[PDB]
C-alpha cells in the first residue's frame, strides 16, 4: 500500500525539517555536479591551447570543489541523522508512556515479543523514511533531469542513446515495486512471529529439555521463515543486479564510446563534443540507483508508521471517567464493590454481580474453587481492566477517578505469580518506595522472614537477581511480601501468597502480618482453609458470584458449598 | 567478516566457495580493463584518422559484456551462499540451545541468544552480496586499475599503486576510531530491548509499584542511555568520513600530478590525458564506495560475534550408553551426590545418599529453600552433580545418549510454563503421536476435563504467552495433564497443588496415585493432605536428609516430621 494517512499524522512534527532538507539536498547535489562541469570546460580547453595560467585555475577549482561537495554533503547526512535519532527517542518515549495506561488485555494479546518489536524495530524502521528518503528522491530528480537536459542541447543524437539504459531501468524498477508489495507486509507478520518464538524458546527451556516435542512448533515455524526469506530474496537480488548493470557508469561510458565512434568515423560529429558526455553522462546513475534501492525501506517505513499510529490512538484507562463525589458514607480505606460485572472476552462473563464490602480494620477471605474469579476481582480492583457494569469505590470515590498515582498509594498488592525485576536484592524489595534509606528494607525483609536468607547471597543486599537466577520459588515470593510491607498502604490485598511456604515459615509471615495490619483493610485470597479460620468474614465465590458469607462458624455449621469444601481436607 | 564468516559456511559448499572468489576477481579485472581501454580509444578518436578506433571498440565491448555476465553470475551465486549460511547457522543454533548448560543462560547470555535466533534475518541472506561483494570489489579495483595502467606508462602504474595503501589505512583508522562507541551503542541497544521485554512481561508489578511512567521507569533510564550512546556513535563516526575525504583528495592529487608531469615532459599526448581524467574519476569512485560499507561492516561484525558466542556455548555432558527397551519402572539412587549452583553460595547438597525402591511413591518434605526442587532437577537430569553420581536403574544417568536420558522422566514443574497455543496443543506437546484414548485418560486424571467442559471453546482456548490467559490453577492442571501424557517410567511431581482448591487437590491426588501405568513416583509437597499416599517420606533440611521412614511411623516418634504441621 502507498497510502500516507496515519503515516502523515504521526511524523507531522518533522513538518519543516523535510522541506528544508529537500532544498538543501537539491543544492548539495548541484555542488557534487560542479566539478564535472569544470572537468568538461578544462577538457575542451586543453585541446585548444589556453596557456598554463588558464589551466591552473580550472584544474585547482575542480579539485577543491570535489572536496567541498564531499564535505558539505556529509554535513547534511549528519544533521539528518541527528534530528532522527532525536525524533525516534521522542517517539518511543511517547509509546511506553501511552501503553503504560492501556488495559492489561492489550498486553496479554500481543505478548512480549510483539510489544518489544513495536517499540524497537518499528521506530527503527522509519530511519530511511525520515533521514535519507527526501534527499534521495530530490537528488534523483534534479541530477538526471538537467544532466540529460544539458546533454540534449550539445548533441541530441548521442544523448538519445543514453535513454536506452534509463528505459531498461524504469521497467526493472517498476516490475519490482509491483512484485514485492505483499511481501513487505508479509515480512512484518514473520518478524513479530519469530520474536514470540524466540521469547518462548529461551524462557521455557526447562520444559523443552524434558518433553522435547514442544520445540516442534518452533522448528516448524523456522523452516517456513527460512523458506519465506529464500523465495523473497532470490528473485529480488537478481532484479537489484539487473538494475545496477543498466545504471552503472561503465555502461554509459561504453554506450557513449560506441555511438560517438560511429559519428566521428563517418565525419558526422566532431570528437570535441564528446567531452561533455564522458564526464557528465555517468553521474546520474548513482542517484537513480539510490532512489531505486530505497523503495523497500520507504514502503516499510509506511507500515511501521501505520502500526505506530493505530496504537497511539487506542482507548486507554481514563482517570476521570465517572466519580459520584468524594464523600458521604464511606470512611477512608474502605473498599466497596456493588453490582460489578466483568468479562475478558466481550461475550463470556467471568464475574457476575458481586456486591461485597471491606471495612476499615477487618480481614476478609475470598475463598472458592479454582478458576472462579478471584484474581480477576483483585485485578479489576487494581484498575487493570475497567469493569463493565457497576462501580468500585475505595474510600468513597470511584477508582475510575483516582489518578492511578493516588490509587496505588491506597491499595497494596501481593500478586499470585511472584515476578521480580532484574536488579539487586534491595532494588526488588524497595520497588514501590525506591528510597527506603537502608534500614527500612532490612525491617521489611525481617518481617517477611527473608532477611537471614538475603544476607546469605554472594554479596548480600546487592546481589543482582533478575528472572529466577537465585532465590528458589518459595522465597522469591517472600521477597514480594516484603515489597508490600515496605511502603505501607491503608488497604492491602494479599493474593495466594503463602502457596510456596512451608507450615513453619508461613506461621511467622502470617503472624508478622497480623501485628502490622491491625488497622488496615485486608483481603487474603487463600486455598488453605486452615490459615483463615480466624478471619472476620469469609466469602465463597464460584462461577463468578458470591454464594456464602459469614464467620466460618456459621459457614461450616449452617449450609453448604463450604461445609463440603472444608470437610474435603478437614 | 573474514575468517569469521568463512567459519559459518559448511564444507559441502567449500567447492563453490573457492569458485566464487574467482568470478569476482575476473569481474573486477574485466571492469578495470574496460575502464583502461578508454585511453587508446580516445587517443585514436582524436587523431588523423578516427577510423582506427573501431578495433579499440570491439575490445571495450568485449570487456563490457564480460563484466555484465560475470556480475550477473556472481550476484546469482551470492544469494545461494546466503541461503546456505543462514539455513546452516539457524539450524545449528536451534539444535545447540537445548544442550547448553542451564547455568549458561545468565541475564546477558540470554539476550545474546534471543538476538541470535530473532534478529538474524534478511541480514544473513544479504551479506554475501550486499556487504562483501561490493567491499572486496571496491578494495580490489584501484590496484587492478593501476596494474592495467602500467602498460601505458609505468609512472602512472606506480603512482596509482600508491593510492591503495591510503584507502586501506583510511578504512582501518575509520573502523578504529568509532569501535568503542559502536560496541557501547550495541550494549545500550541490547539493554534497552531487554528492559522493554521485562516491562512488557512483568507489567502488573510495575504498575502496582507505580514504576511505569518514563520519569521513574527502569526502561526510561535504559532509553536515555541508549540515546546518549547512539549520539556518541554518530559523533565518533565522522572522523572516518573526513579521513576518507582526505585520502581521496590526496590520492587524486598524486595521480593528477603524475599525469600533468608526463603530459608536459612529452610522453602522453593531449588526447590521452583527457581520457586519463575519466580513468582517474573511475579510480576515485571506490574511495566513496567504501565509506558507505564501513558501518554495515561493523554491524555484521557484531551480528556474527553474537552468533558465534551462541554456537560456542558449553554443552551438557553426555556419554554414549542407551536403555534396555526404555527403563522398566526403575530404581532411582543417589551416590554421595553434591551440587552447588554456579553463581551463588556454597553447595546446596553435600554428600546426600539414598536409594529409592522401584514402583513406589516417595515424598520429599522440608522447610523452604532446603534443596528439594534441586533434588528433583538432579533426578530428572537437568543438572549435572559437581560430585557423586546419579544412578537410574543402575546405569549412571550421565553416561547415556543426550536423547536417551531425557526420556526417563516426566516432570511437573513448580512454576508451570505453557507455550503459546491452545490447550490440546500443550497437552499433546508431551506425546504428539498419541491417540484420543490416552489423551482423554491424561486429561481426565488431571481434572482438566471439567475445565474443558466449562470453557466456551475448551480444548482450543488460547493460553496466553505463558499461561496468562488462564488462572493459576488451570495452568497448573494443564501442566499436570501434559506431564501425565508421557510414557516415561518416572513421575517427578513438584509442588503441583499450590493453586488447586480443597476439592480439586483431593481429586487430583487420588487420580494421580491411582494411575494404571506403574511408575516410580516422587512427590515434593508443602501440604499434608497432598501426599497422603507416599509410603516413604524424606525430610530434607538445609541439604541433608534428617530422617526418613513411613508416614505411619514418622509421626509417632517425636521428630521434625511430627511437629512440622502441628503449628
Ligand atoms: N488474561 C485473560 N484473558 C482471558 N481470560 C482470562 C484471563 N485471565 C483469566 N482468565 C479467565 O478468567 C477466569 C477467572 O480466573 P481467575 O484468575 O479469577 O481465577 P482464580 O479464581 O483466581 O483461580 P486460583 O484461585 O485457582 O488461582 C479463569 O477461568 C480464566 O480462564
Ligand atoms: N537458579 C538458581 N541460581 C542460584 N541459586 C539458586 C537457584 N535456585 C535456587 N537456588 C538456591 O538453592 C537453594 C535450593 O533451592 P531449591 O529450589 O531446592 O528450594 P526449594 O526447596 O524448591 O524451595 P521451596 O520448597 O520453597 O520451593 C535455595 O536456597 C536457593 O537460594
Ligand atoms: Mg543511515
Ligand atoms: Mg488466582
Ligand atoms: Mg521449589
Amino acid at each position: 500500500s502507498w497510502r500516507a494517512q496515519a503515516a502523515s499524522r504521526l511524523l507531522a512534527p518533522l513538518k519543516l525539517p523535510l522541506v528544508l532538507s529537500g532544498v538543501l539536498a537539491a543544492l548539495v547535489t548541484l555542488a557534487q555536479l560542479a566539478p564535472f562541469v569544470l572537468l568538461v570546460e578544462l577538457s575542451r580547453l586543453l585541446v585548444s591551447g589556453a596557456g598554463a595560467h588558464r589551466l591552473f585555475t580550472v584544474g585547482f577549482a575542480a579539485v577543491g570543489l570535489l572536496g567541498t561537495g564531499a564535505l558539505l554533503a556529509a554535513a547534511l547526512t549528519l544533521w539528518l541523522h541527528v534530528i532522527d535519532a532525536r525524533f525516534a527517542r521522542a517517539l518511543r518515549l511517547r509509546l511506553l508512556s501511552k501503553l503504560s495506561r492501556l488495559p492489561l488485555g492489550w498486553f496479554t494479546s500481543r505478548g512480549s515479543g510483539s510489544i518489544k518489536k513495536l517499540v524497537t524495530d518499528d521506530t527503527l524502521a522509519l530511519h530511511y523514511l525520515v533521514t535519507h528518503a527526501v534527499p534521495d528522491a530530490v537528488a534523483a530528480v534534479v541530477a538526471p533531469v538537467g544532466v540529460l537536459v544539458y546533454l540534449f542541447v550539445v548533441d541530441w543524437r548521442v544523448a538519445l542513446v543514453l535513454f536506452g539504459p534509463v528505459l531498461v531501468y524504469l521497467t526493472i524498477t517498476s516490475s519490482l515495486t509491483i512484485q514485492s508489495g505483499p511481501r513487505i507486509v508479509q515480512a512484518q507478520r514473520w518478524a513479530e512471529k519469530m520474536n514470540g518464538e524466540a521469547g518462548s524458546y529461551l524462557e521455557g527451556q526447562p520444559v523443552i529439555r524434558v518433553f522435547g516435542a514442544a520445540s516442534s512448533s518452533f522448528r516448524r515455524r523456522l523452516d517456513e521463515y527460512i523458506g519465506f526469506l529464500v523465495a523473497w530474496q532470490r528473485p529480488l537480488a537478481g532484479k537489484k543486479t539487473l538494475m545496477d548493470l543498466a545504471t552503472r557508469p561503465a555502461t554509459f561510458l561504453w554506450l557513449i564510446a560506441a555511438t560517438g565512434t560511429l559519428l566521428v568515423a563517418t565525419h558526422r560529429m566532431d570528437p570535441v563534443n564528446l567531452l561533455p558526455f564522458m564526464f557528465l553522462g555517468t553521474t546520474f546513475g548513482a542517484r537513480l540507483l539510490g532512489i531505486a534501492y530505497g523503495l523497500g525501506g520507504l514502503r516499510t517505513g509506511l507500515l511501521a508508521a501505520r502500526h505506530l499510529q493505530v496504537t497511539l490512538d487506542e482507548t486507554e484507562l481514563a482517570v476521570r471517567e465517572h466519580p459520584r463525589e468524594p464523600l458521604d458514607g464511606e470512611a477512608p480505606a474502605t473498599v466497596v464493590f456493588d453490582h460489578v460485572t466483568f468479562g475478558y472476552r466481550p461475550g463470556v462473563p467471568v464475574i457476575q454481580d458481586v456486591s461485597l464490602t471491606l471495612r476499615p480494620g477487618t480481614v476478609t477471605a475470598l475463598v472458592g474453587p479454582s478458576g472462579s474469579g478471584k484474581s480477576t476481582l483483585a485485578t479489576l480492583l487494581a484498575r487493570f481492566h475497567d469493569v463493565e457494569r457497576g462501580a468500585i469505590r475505595v474510600g468513597g470515590q470511584d477508582i475510575r477517578s483516582l489518578a492511578a498515582d493516588e490509587l496505588y498509594t491506597r491499595v497494596g498488592f501481593v500478586l499470585q505469580e511472584a515476578q521480580l525485576v532484574h536488579g539487586t536484592a534491595a532494588e526488588n524489595i524497595a520497588l514501590a518506595v525506591p528510597d527506603a534509606p537502608a534500614e527500612q528494607v532490612q525491617v521489611a525483609a525481617r518481617e517477611a522472614q527473608i532477611h537471614d536468607r538475603v544476607l546469605r547471597l554472594p554479596d548480600g543486599y546487592d546481589t543482582v537477581l533478575g528472572a529466577n537466577s537465585g532465590l528458589s520459588g518459595g522465597e522469591r515470593q517472600r521477597l514480594t511480601i516484603a515489597r508490600a510491607i515496605l511502603g505501607d498502604t491503608p488497604v492491602l490485598i494479599l493474593d495466594q501468597a503463602t502457596a510456596f511456604a512451608d507450615p513453619e515459615s508461613e506461621y511467622l509471615v502470617q503472624q508478622a502480618l497480623n501485628r502490622l495490619t491491625r488497622d488496615r483493610t485486608v483481603l487474603v485470597i487463600a486455598h488453605r482453609l486452615h490459615t483463615i479460620t480466624r478471619a472476620d468474614q469469609i466469602v465463597v465465590l464460584d462461577h463468578g458470584r458470591i454464594v456464602e458469607r459469614g464467620t466460618h462458624e456459621e459457614l461450616l455449621a449452617a449450609g453448604g458449598r463450604y461445609c463440603r469444601l472444608w470437610d474435603t481436607g478437614q | 567478516m573474514i575468517r569469521t564468516w568463512i567459519a559459518l559456511v559448511p564444507n559441502d559448499h567449500r567447492a563453490r566457495l573457492i569458485g566464487f572468489a574467482l568470478l569476482a576477481f575476473c569481474s573486477v579485472v574485466a571492469r578495470a580493463v574496460g575502464t583502461v581501454l578508454l585511453v587508446p580509444l580516445m587517443a585514436a578518436l582524436f587523431g588523423e584518422a578516427p577510423q582506427r578506433a573501431w578495433l579499440w571498440l570491439g575490445w571495450l565491448s568485449a570487456a563490457t559484456v564480460a563484466g555484465w555476465v560475470l556480475d550477473a553470475v556472481t550476484a546469482r551465486i551470492g544469494i545461494e551462499l546466503g541461503f546456505a549460511v543462514l539455513n546452516h547457522t539457524q539450524h545449528d543454533v536451534a539444535d545447540r540451545l537445548p544442550v547448553v548448560r542451564l547455568d549458561w543462560f545468565t541475564a546477558e547470555n540470554t539476550a545474546t541468544a534471543r538476538q541470535a535466533i530473532a534478529a538474524t534475518g534478511p541480514e544473513l541472506v544479504g551479506l554475501v552480496v550486499n556487504l562483501v561483494t561490493p567491499l572486496t570489489s571496491a578494495i580490489l579495483l584501484p590496484a587492478v586499475i593501476a596494474l592495467a595502467l602500467l602498460p601505458i606508462s609505468w609512472q602512472l602504474g606506480v603512482a596509482a599503486l600508491a593510492g591503495v595503501p591510503l584507502l586501506l589505512g583510511a578504512l582501518w583508522a575509520s573502523a578504529a576510531f568509532a569501535r568503542r562507541a559502536d560496541t557501547a551503542a550495541d550494549k545500550a541497544n541490547t539493554a534497552l530491548t531487554e528492559r522493554i521485554i521485562e516491562f512488557a512481561r512483568t507489567q502488573q508489578a510495575l504498575r502496582a509499584a507505580r514504576r511505569v511512567e518514563p520519569a521513574r521507569s527502569l526502561v526510561g533510564n535504559a532509553l536515555a542511555s541508549q540515546h546518549t550512546a547512539t549520539m556518541r556513535l554518530l559523533g565518533m563516526q565522522i572522523p572516518g568520513q573526513l579521513l576518507f575525504s582526505i585520502a581521496s583528495q590526496l590520492a587524486l592529487i598524486v595521480l593528477a600530478g603524475t599525469t600533468a608531469a608526463l603530459t608536459i615532459t612529452g610522453t602522453l599526448t593531449v588526447p590521452e590525458a583527457i581520457a586519463l581524467i575519466v580513468v582517474m574519476v573511475r579510480y576515485l569512485e571506490p574511495f566513496t564506495a567504501v565509506s558507505e560499507l564501513a558501518p554495515a561492516l561493523e554491524s555484521t561484525r557484531a551480528t556474527l560475534g553474537r552468533i558465534g558466542s551462541v554456537l560456542t556455548a558449553p554443552v551438557m555432558v553426555a556419554g554414549s550408553g542407551t536403555w534396555r527397551d526404555g527403563a522398566v519402572v526403575p530404581r532411582i539412587e543417589f551416590d554421595d551426590v553434591a551440587f552447588g549452583y554456579d553463581g551463588g553460595s556454597g553447595p546446596v547438597l553435600d554428600g546426600v545418599s539414598f536409594c529409592l525402591q522401584p514402583g513406589t511413591t516417595t515424598a520429599i518434605v522440608g522447610p523452604s529453600g532446603c534443596g528439594k526442587s534441586t533434588i528433583l532437577a538432579l533426578i530428572a537430569g537437568l543438572h549435572q552433580p559437581t560430585r557423586g553420581r546419579v544412578l537410574i536403574d543402575g546405569t549412571d544417568v550421565a553416561t547415556l545418549d543426550a536423547r536417551a536420558q531425557q526420556a526417563v522422566c516426566s516432570v511437573v514443574f513448580q512454576h508451570p510454563y505453557l507455550f503459546h497455543g491452545t490447550i490440546r496443543d500443550n497437552v499433546f506437546a508431551a506425546d504428539p503421536g498419541a491417540s484420543d484414548d490416552q489423551f482423554a485418560q491424561a486429561v481426565r486424571l488431571a481434572r482438566v476435563d471439567e475445565l474443558i467442559a466449562r470453557l466456551p471453546d475448551g480444548a482450543n482456548t488460547i493460553v496466553g504467552e505463558a499461561g496468562s490467559a488462564l488462572s493459576g490453577g488451570e495452568r497448573q492442571r494443564v501442566s499436570i495433564a501434559r506431564a501425565l501424557l508421557k510414557a516415561a517410567p518416572v513421575l517427578l511431581v513438584d509442588q503441583a497443588t499450590s493453586a488447586l482448591d480443597a476439592e480439586n487437590e483431593a481429586a487430583v491426588v487420588d487420580a494421580l496415585a491411582a494411575d494404571p501405568r506403574s511408575r516410580t513416583r516422587v512427590i515434593v509437597a508443602h501440604r499434608l493432605a497432598s501426599i497422603r499416599h507416599a509410603d516413604r517420606v524424606l525430610f530434607v533440611d538445609d541439604g541433608r536428609v534428617v530422617e526418613d521412614g513411613s508416614i505411619s511411623e514418622l509421626l509417632t516418634a517425636g521428630g521434625r516430621f511430627s511437629q512440622f504441621w502441628r503449628q
